[PDB]
């Protein structure tokens, strides 16, 4: 009930949030690498 | 509906396309009236798209295309063939006119008690009646099997409506 | 000089310096290895990388320059990730913003910005996306800015 | 005591469906509150039934189009043919879907308190399916104790290997 | 290499007095009521535009030479 | 007495507080309505003694913290062993350990990064171990990978036990106090169970796993005929045969025939020239001296037994006349505030690791590990930086006693407060000795550096100029030379090779060389002086000036963590207990980083490198130390310039990841100035002037923003000059030696 609160705060959404934007670079860069166009 | 004690959430049985599902619990925090919203946007969009994976046969290739039965880099190919941003710019005349709000979760346009704008309906033989219960439902199915037939398209990629008949790797 | 990079020489030298340069890497492994397959993958993970620069301008060093006037002959190197970019921190800036004016009326504010209310911060976080005729139309408004706030003395 | 041992008088147990007695000789139900580990042993013993049944169901000989067994264990041959053939990736992935979608909340609701830790509803049964009192104590610890042999048999089931390294059916012609 | 050099470290020098007399102006030598609304005491006004725009180009300038150069000594 | 009183069910394990940032403390659970909440919300985290003054709420958190820690440390070598298994060459390195560089992390293929992949030999690439690991694995004698995920899986296990363990006792079994000040009980079971019983049963697997395998693997035999070590213990024909003396049994060991297992325990020290580290004869039976040694040593304390002693009765009886009341209060001291017994184990803690760095460098303990010199190198420099930052820690939590935790009504006319009667005496002495030690430990840089900078090269202090012979290390160094014949009797080689014989050659590398001690290395060892008695001073001040200076005679009223007084006394800045151990930092980073840069720079022309044939040698800077190391010149030229060169040009290379710890080290360093030298009272309306423009477009924050707060801003310069700058160094070591060694 309340962990959900917890995974509310700023640095874990900072986190699952930082986790996710990262993760879209490192694989949208596994998958298109060396990207200097466009 | 769903057995195991986990369905009071959010939502609302009276709201059409019920039978009691969600087990993560996404009508918390994501505006149960928006995300039915975007349910019916996505299962009419995906049933024009997989109606599109239906009507890939020899009728109507008025004079531009001459690319049957493609379905993969026919994308590209008409991002090639360019017109693809030109029906962006058309949706858009169309998305001016439809939600008239048209701004995601930030004022949504709850007017009249139902995910369905200006009352496209020319015909007109049914009105919001449970039919609405059984537009979803021919959503719901347009959608996934649609994934059917792109997955179809990628990694069998041999052809969208030859599967069915004898047709298995 | 600004050569087009697919005839520029050095650019070329550059492409046989690594290709070569990383295959004395290669020559310790066997056929199988999966070493040995990890540089047949990065060989082509620099054929391809030399490749895909052939509109680039490598003057004088090989090197592949790039043009930020807008010229429209080199507008995919610079100005269309530029708007591009000022599209994401324009989202990322008006989720911000209307976040912020969100719980600014609420009730305890403070408590707001530890603890996220995920259900209107990711309202706001899809909510941004039409932000030039959303920033427009409250601009017009008299909304976006604002007026006598707080200030030091004089 | 309550229990039929040692002693250990009802520690946080008794009312559970141990028909022969309720056994916790070891302090996990002084500090593990029980329902956790209800929900564990159910889960456990329902997929260990279906591995002993797995086990054995192969080894009447069955296959699509593979190889011979010789064993159900000792992964290349038969583990990696499957694998290799992208044929398990799925039937992991649809359980993928099934803990992550329907037992996840499912364990939250093991963790309020307001389930009976077992009870994936799924009763295709007439005359027999009872959810009331008798049948469904005395048929669940039906379920209980044949997961449980399913555990410890499919421990023998997998660790006749070193002095077999035959199938089980070979294990019974052998002695 | 010298003359050069030389004559740079000591413009900044004497640009870095230019503006500590600045202070000192603004402080023991100010006087906003022979300067009413006055163009110094218009530019005391929006001061604060000043210094957020000198460190917003500040702050641009500073992730766009050391994310080049990092970038390109990656 | 003794007894064990135990609270259960104590606290709920819900998480709810976990919604309530800062319910730990009453002055926090406020709310922010700044943005210093924030960090002081981290600051605050750990001051359990400044939640609540009650001891037993504090003493259940810490000791339930230890199993986080605990938790933490088993997670880690969980991880050291399972990347010893999947990721390693381990079992590649342990065919021929002077060849294969040791490797276990093998870097993702991103862009370029797959570069970092050295290959190490092995037939498999990856980034280089310098922790040596793998030499601590033959020593104990992990064969294949198997044990490796099997102790990794192990090391999962006991980390899921120190969580339940902590969560069991905070929550569901917390102890009261009466538990926790049973100190005779404690030291009781510490040198007894914990180390007692961990050097033995250490001795039981080095004897019954690590000598029958490591002598398997000195004969040279590869990990495929060697069998397990399991399959020595079911029979001892697989060990009569290495060691004759397992034939007897433990008959020759209880009818007191010791004698007879001279084949498993022997008194040799030295080095085996094979495998270029101890015999672990040596070492096993080292063990077992510790083991009896140690489990004599921990029946000392009566606990419930009228046997033995409690620490108030042997305290009170050293009533020396020159204290005058003697140690009478230091049991109730050090028994009922913990920053007390933080100070002593943080300084004796350090301190041991730094002993710890010492004897790796010159008596090299497992095998192969002087041949691949940067885990010769890095394992002595790691265990001096934690063996210098746990000293600065007994200067701080000495000092927190001080602040927080000191009463003079039960600490009168002790050993204790009898030195803040003299504090002026102690650091007035402190200040000479600093001074002499400067003047005669960087005067002597400077007049070499000028008389070598001025032509007069006879007016040095090098060999052939003024010489500085140190003559009582080179004196007792000769002692330790006549060890094993004279004194030590029954020893057959050295205490070490950096005393005595000639070098150990293993695989054309050298292992340890007799390290000559000439005038130049005089210097540097007033150096260390000279920076040790700097921080003694730093920390001394913080300690005997923690609570009443005569400058401000409040600091106990004012805290351990505040900023200053003011501007009075003609400015008070930098003036708190916590300051001096703000600037014992720095000067951490000074003392130590002459320390490594003794070692890195000594040890690279006196003992490592290579030979060839006809017993010739060549170090790696080629004795290039006691004609350079008397100037500053020879100093950063002949040291902080030419050992660049291989970490400077190490782009496109396996070691440009150090050229990218090189330079970005540099950066952090530098980027500690910009919190150091400016304050909090420009930051703060230089981000005001930046809230005018979000006020404009309203994007005012609601936690209000604040600049950071004094003891904060320097913190931060502090952690960023110690990252920064040792990061430097890390990268400058792992990237100089990595490309020789
Ligand atoms: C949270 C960020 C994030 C996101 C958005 C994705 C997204 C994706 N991953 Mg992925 N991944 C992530 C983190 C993420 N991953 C992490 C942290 C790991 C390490 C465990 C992986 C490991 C991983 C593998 C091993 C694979 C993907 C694959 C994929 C793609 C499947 C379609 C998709 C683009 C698959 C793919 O398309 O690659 C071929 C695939 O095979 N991911
Ligand atoms: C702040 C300055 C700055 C700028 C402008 C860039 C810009 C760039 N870097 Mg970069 N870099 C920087 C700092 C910077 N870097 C620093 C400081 C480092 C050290 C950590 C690096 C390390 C680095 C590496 C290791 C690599 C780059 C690469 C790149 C290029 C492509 C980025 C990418 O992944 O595209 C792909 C990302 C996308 C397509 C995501 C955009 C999609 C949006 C978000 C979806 C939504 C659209 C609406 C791009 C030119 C890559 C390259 O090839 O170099 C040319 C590359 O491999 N950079
Ligand atoms: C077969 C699927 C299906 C069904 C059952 C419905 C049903 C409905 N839609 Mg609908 N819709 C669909 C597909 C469908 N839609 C698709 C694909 C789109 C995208 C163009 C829309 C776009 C749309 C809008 C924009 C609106 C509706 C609305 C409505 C409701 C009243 C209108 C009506 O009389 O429809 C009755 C529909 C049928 C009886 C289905 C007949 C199926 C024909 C024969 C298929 C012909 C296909 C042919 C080969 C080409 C009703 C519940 C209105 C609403 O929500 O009310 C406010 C509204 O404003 N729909
Ligand atoms: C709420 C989001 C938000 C928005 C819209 C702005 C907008 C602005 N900031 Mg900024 N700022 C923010 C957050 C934000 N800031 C935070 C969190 C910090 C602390 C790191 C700063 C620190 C800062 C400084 C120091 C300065 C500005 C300045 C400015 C102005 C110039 C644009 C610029 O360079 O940005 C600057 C951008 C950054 C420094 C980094 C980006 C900030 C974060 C990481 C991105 C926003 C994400 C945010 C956390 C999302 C929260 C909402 C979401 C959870 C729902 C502009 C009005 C400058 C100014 O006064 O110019 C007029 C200036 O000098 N800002
Ligand atoms: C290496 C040294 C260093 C660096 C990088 C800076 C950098 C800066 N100073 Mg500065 N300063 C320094 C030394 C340094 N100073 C010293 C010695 C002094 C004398 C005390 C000062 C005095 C000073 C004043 C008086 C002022 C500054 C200001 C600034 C900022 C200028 C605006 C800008 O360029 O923003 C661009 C930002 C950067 C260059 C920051 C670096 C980018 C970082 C490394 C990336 C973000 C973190 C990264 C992801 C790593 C994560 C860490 C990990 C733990 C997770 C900038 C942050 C001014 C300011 O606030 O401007 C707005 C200002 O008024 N400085
Ligand atoms: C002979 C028994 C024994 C042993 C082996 C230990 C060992 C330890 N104690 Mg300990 N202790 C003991 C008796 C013992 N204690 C008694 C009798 C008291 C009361 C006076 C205390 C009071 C005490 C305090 C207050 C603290 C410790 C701490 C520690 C740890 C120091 C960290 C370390 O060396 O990491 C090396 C780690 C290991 C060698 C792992 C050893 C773990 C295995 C499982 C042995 C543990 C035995 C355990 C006591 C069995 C519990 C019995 C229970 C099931 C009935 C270490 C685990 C400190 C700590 O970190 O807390 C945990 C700490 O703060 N002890
Ligand atoms: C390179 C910079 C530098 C230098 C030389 C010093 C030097 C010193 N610091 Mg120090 N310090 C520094 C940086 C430096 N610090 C930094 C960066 C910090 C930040 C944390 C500190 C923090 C610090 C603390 C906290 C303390 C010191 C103290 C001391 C003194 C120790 C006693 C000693 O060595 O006397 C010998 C002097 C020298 C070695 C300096 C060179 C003098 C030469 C050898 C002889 C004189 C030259 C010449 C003949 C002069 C006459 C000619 C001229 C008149 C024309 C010493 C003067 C301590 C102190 O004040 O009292 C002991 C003390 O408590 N320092
Ligand atoms: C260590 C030798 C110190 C002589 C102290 C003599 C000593 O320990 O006498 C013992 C004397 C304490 O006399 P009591 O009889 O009171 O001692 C019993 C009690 O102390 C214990 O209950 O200690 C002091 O008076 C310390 C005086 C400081 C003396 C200043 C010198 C200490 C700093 C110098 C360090 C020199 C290292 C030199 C290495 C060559
Ligand atoms: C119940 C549920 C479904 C059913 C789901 C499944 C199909 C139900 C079936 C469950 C079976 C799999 C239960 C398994 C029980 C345990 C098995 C039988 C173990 C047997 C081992 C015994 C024989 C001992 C074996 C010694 C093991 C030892 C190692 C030596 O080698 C010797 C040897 C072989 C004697 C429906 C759909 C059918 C109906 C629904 O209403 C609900
Ligand atoms: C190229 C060219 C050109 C252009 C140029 C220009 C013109 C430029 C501009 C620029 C400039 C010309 C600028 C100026 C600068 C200056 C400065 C540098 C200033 C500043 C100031 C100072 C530094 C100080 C300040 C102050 C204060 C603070 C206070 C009081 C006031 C005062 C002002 C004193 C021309 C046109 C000629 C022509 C052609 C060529
Ligand atoms: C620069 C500086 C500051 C300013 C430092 C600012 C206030 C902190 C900048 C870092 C914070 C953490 C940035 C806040 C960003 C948030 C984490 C949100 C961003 C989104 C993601 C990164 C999560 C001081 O407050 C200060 C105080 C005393 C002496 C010297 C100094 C000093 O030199």
């Amino acid at each position: 009930m309340n962990l959900k609160k917890y995974l509310s705060t700023a640095p874990v959404v900072a986190t699952l949030w930082l986790f996710l934007t990262a993760g879209i670079l490192i694989e949208l860069n596994r998958f298109f690498p060396d990207s200097l166009f466009y | 509906a769903l057995p195991f004690l986990s369905k009071p959430p959010n939502l609302s049985p009276d709201m059409p396309g019920y039978r009691g599902f969600d087990p993560l619990r996404f009508s918390d925090a994501f505006d149960v009236n928006w995300l039915q919203e975007g349910e019916i946007k996505n299962g009419r969009v995906a049933m024009l798209a997989c109606l599109h994976f239906f009507v890939t046969e020899f009728y109507q290739f008025p004079f531009f295309a001459g690319a049957p039965k493609l379905a993969g880099p026919a994308h590209d190919y008409f991002v090639k063939s360019g017109a693809m941003i030109q029906i962006l710019a058309f949706i858009g005349f169309l998305e001016f006119l439809l939600h008239r709000g048209k701004v995601l979760y930030s004022d949504m346009e709850w007017k009249g008690r139902k995910p369905g704008e200006l009352g496209f309906n020319p015909l007109n033989l049914p009105n919001d009646k449970a039919m609405r219960d059984r537009e979803v439902n021919n959503g719901r199915l347009a959608m996934l099997g649609f994934a059917g037939i792109i997955h179809g398209e990628f990694l069998n990629g041999k052809m969208p409506f030859e599967q069915i008949t004898n047709f298995q790797p | 000089v600004l050569t087009p990079c697919q005839q520029s020489e050095a650019f070329h030298k550059r492409e046989i310096n690594e290709v070569r340069t990383l295959e004395n890497r290669q020559a310790n492994y066997e056929a199988n290895s999966p070493s040995y397959l990890a540089l047949q993958s990065q060989i082509d993970q620099v054929h391809k990388r030399f490749d895909k620069y052939g509109t680039l301008l490598c003057g004088q060093d090989g090197l592949p320059h790039l043009i930020t006037d807008g010229d429209w002959r080199h507008a995919r190197e610079f100005t269309i990730p530029a708007l591009l970019f000022l599209y994401i921190t324009g989202w990322i800036g008006w989720v911000g913003r209307s976040y912020l004016k969100y719980t600014k009326e609420t009730k305890n504010p403070t408590e707001q910005e530890i603890i996220l209310d995920v259900p209107m911060a990711l309202k706001y976080m899809l909510s941004g996306f039409l932000w030039p005729l959303s920033a427009w139309q409250e601009y017009r408004s008299g909304q976006l800015l604002a007026k006598e706030d707080e200030i030091t003395v004089s | 005591p309550s229990m039929p041992f040692l002693k250990r008088p009802s520690k946080l147990d008794g009312s559970l469906p141990g028909g022969e007695g309720c056994f916790d000789p070891l302090g996990f139900t002084e500090v593990f509150s029980l329902e956790w580990l209800r929900e564990a042993e159910i889960k456990h013993c329902r997929v260990a039934m279906l591995a002993v049944l797995g086990v054995i169901a192969q080894e009447f000989g069955t296959f699509d189009f593979y190889n011979a067994k010789s064993k159900l264990q000792l992964s290349p041959d038969l583990h990696n043919q499957f694998v290799q053939n992208g044929a398990l990736q799925q039937i992991l992935l649809f359980v993928c879907a099934w803990e992550f979608i329907v037992g996840l909340p499912a364990l939250i609701e093991s963790v309020n308190g307001n389930r009976e830790p077992g009870y994936f509803g799924f009763d295709p049964l007439k005359l027999g399916g009872t959810v009331g009192s008798a049948q469904w104590k005395r048929m669940q610890a039906g379920e209980l104790r044949n997961g449980r042999l399913a555990m410890i048999a499919f421990g023998g089931f997998f660790h006749q290997q070193l002095l077999t390294k035959q199938g089980i059916i070979e294990q019974l012609a052998h002695f | 290499s010298a003359l050069y050099t030389h004559h740079q470290y000591i413009a900044g020098l004497l640009i870095v007095g230019a503006f500590a007399h600045g202070a000192i102006f603004f402080i023991r030598d100010y006087d906003p009521e022979q300067n009413q609304d006055n163009v110094l005491a218009r530019m005391l006004a929006h001061k604060e535009a000043v210094i957020s725009h000198l460190s917003w180009v500040s702050l641009f300038l500073g992730f766009h030479t050391l994310g080049l150069y990092v970038h390109n000594d990656v | 007495q003794v007894k064990v009183v135990v609270d259960r069910d104590v606290v709920p394990t819900s998480f709810e507080k976990w919604a309530k940032p800062g319910h730990f403390s009453r002055s926090l659970a406020k709310g922010p309505k700044t943005t210093t909440w924030i960090w002081n919300l981290h600051a605050d985290a750990h001051d359990f003694d400044s939640h609540t003054s009650s001891l037993e709420e504090v003493s259940r958190k810490i000791f339930s913290a230890h199993f986080g820690q605990l938790a933490i440390i088993f997670i880690w070598l969980s991880g050291m062993y399972f990347h010893g298994a999947r990721f390693s060459n381990y079992v590649a390195w342990l065919s021929n350990p002077t060849g294969i560089k040791p490797s276990a992390q093998v870097v993702w293929p991103i862009v370029g990064q797959q570069i970092l992949n050295a290959d190490v030999g092995g037939g498999m690439q990856g980034i280089q171990i310098t922790s040596g690991l793998f030499q601590l694995w033959r020593a104990s004698g992990i064969v294949n990978e198997l044990q490796l995920y099997v102790t990794a899986l192990g090391g999962l296990g006991m980390a899921g036990l120190m969580i339940f363990a902590g969560w069991f006792h905070y929550h569901k079994a917390a102890p009261k106090l009466e538990w926790f000040q049973n100190v005779e009980s404690m030291l009781n079971h510490h040198l007894a169970g914990l180390l007692g019983l961990g050097s033995l049963s250490w001795a039981g697997h080095q004897i019954h796993v690590s000598l029958p395998i490591n002598k398997l693997l000195d004969a040279g035999v590869a990990p495929s005929s060697i069998p397990l070590p399991h399959e020595f213990i079911l029979n001892r024909n697989l060990m009569a045969e290495l060691y004759p003396s397992f034939q007897q049994g433990l008959v020759p060991f209880f009818t007191l025939n010791w004698k007879q297992y001279s084949d498993i325990l022997t008194f040799k020290g030295g080095l085996s020239p094979v495998t270029g580290g101890l015999w672990l004869t040596d070492v096993a039976h080292h063990h077992l001296a510790i083991a009896v040694l140690f489990l004599v040593a921990g029946h000392m304390y009566r606990t419930n037994w009228g046997i033995g002693h409690s620490i108030k009765q042997i305290l009170e009886a050293h009533k020396g006349p020159l204290t005058g009341e003697g140690h009478k209060g230091l049991y109730e001291i050090l028994t009922t505030s913990w920053h007390a017994n933080l100070a002593i184990n943080l300084a004796m803690l350090g301190s041991l690791s730094i002993i710890v760095a010492h004897h790796m460098y010159a008596m090299p303990p497992y095998p192969y590990l002087a041949t691949d010199y940067p885990t010769q190198l890095s394992l002595f420099t790691h265990h001096m930086w934690i063996g210098g930052f746990c000293i600065v820690g007994a200067g701080a939590h000495a000092a927190i006693y001080m602040v927080r935790d000191y009463s003079p009504t039960v600490n009168f006319n002790n050993v204790l407060d009898r030195m803040i009667r003299h504090r002026d005496a102690i650091i007035s002495h402190l200040n000479w000795v600093c001074i002499f030690l400067g003047m005669h430990s960087f005067g002597l840089y400077i007049h070499n550096d000028t008389m070598r900078a001025l032509g007069r090269a006879q007016d040095m202090f090098s060999d052939t100029a003024i010489q500085l012979q140190p003559v009582f290390a080179q004196w007792i160094q000769q002692i330790h030379t006549l060890a094993p014949g004279n004194t030590a009797v029954n020893a057959l080689a050295t205490a070490s090779y950096a005393f005595g014989a000639d070098t150990v050659t293993v695989g054309s590398k050298i292992a340890m060389m007799p390290i000559k001690l000439g005038t130049a290395d005089f210097m540097v060892h007033h150096i260390h002086a000279f920076t040790i008695h700097v921080t003694t001073l730093i920390l001394l001040k913080g300690v005997l000036y923690a609570r009443n200076s005569r400058l401000i005679p409040d600091k106990a009223n004012l805290g351990f963590r505040f900023p200053c007084d003011g501007p009075g006394r003609g400015g008070t800045c930098q003036v708190s207990a916590w300051d001096h151990v703000f600037l014992g930092l720095f000067w951490m980073y000074n003392a130590l980083s002459i320390v490594i840069f003794h070692f890195s720079w000594k040890m690279q022309s006196d003992v490592w490198g290579t030979v060839t044939s006809n017993g010739a040698i060549s170090h790696i800077t080629g004795g290039n130390f006691a004609q350079s190391a008397i100037t500053i010149n020879g100093w950063l030229r002949d040291f902080l310039w030419a050992q660049a060169s291989q970490v400077i040009q190490s782009y496109g290379s396996s070691l440009s990841a150090y050229g990218l710890m090189f330079l970005g080290a540099h950066f952090v360093w530098a980027f500690s100035l910009m919190f150091l030298f400016s304050g909090r009272g420009y930051w703060q309306e230089l981000i005001e002037s930046i809230v005018w423009a979000h006020n404009k477009l309203k994007v005012a924050p609601a936690i209000a923003p604040r600049a950071l707060s004094i003891t904060q801003g320097r913190a931060v310069g502090v952690a960023h000059y110690l990252l920064g700058g040792i990061a430097t160094t890390w990268a400058f070591f792992l990237a100089r030696i990595i490309a020789v060694g």
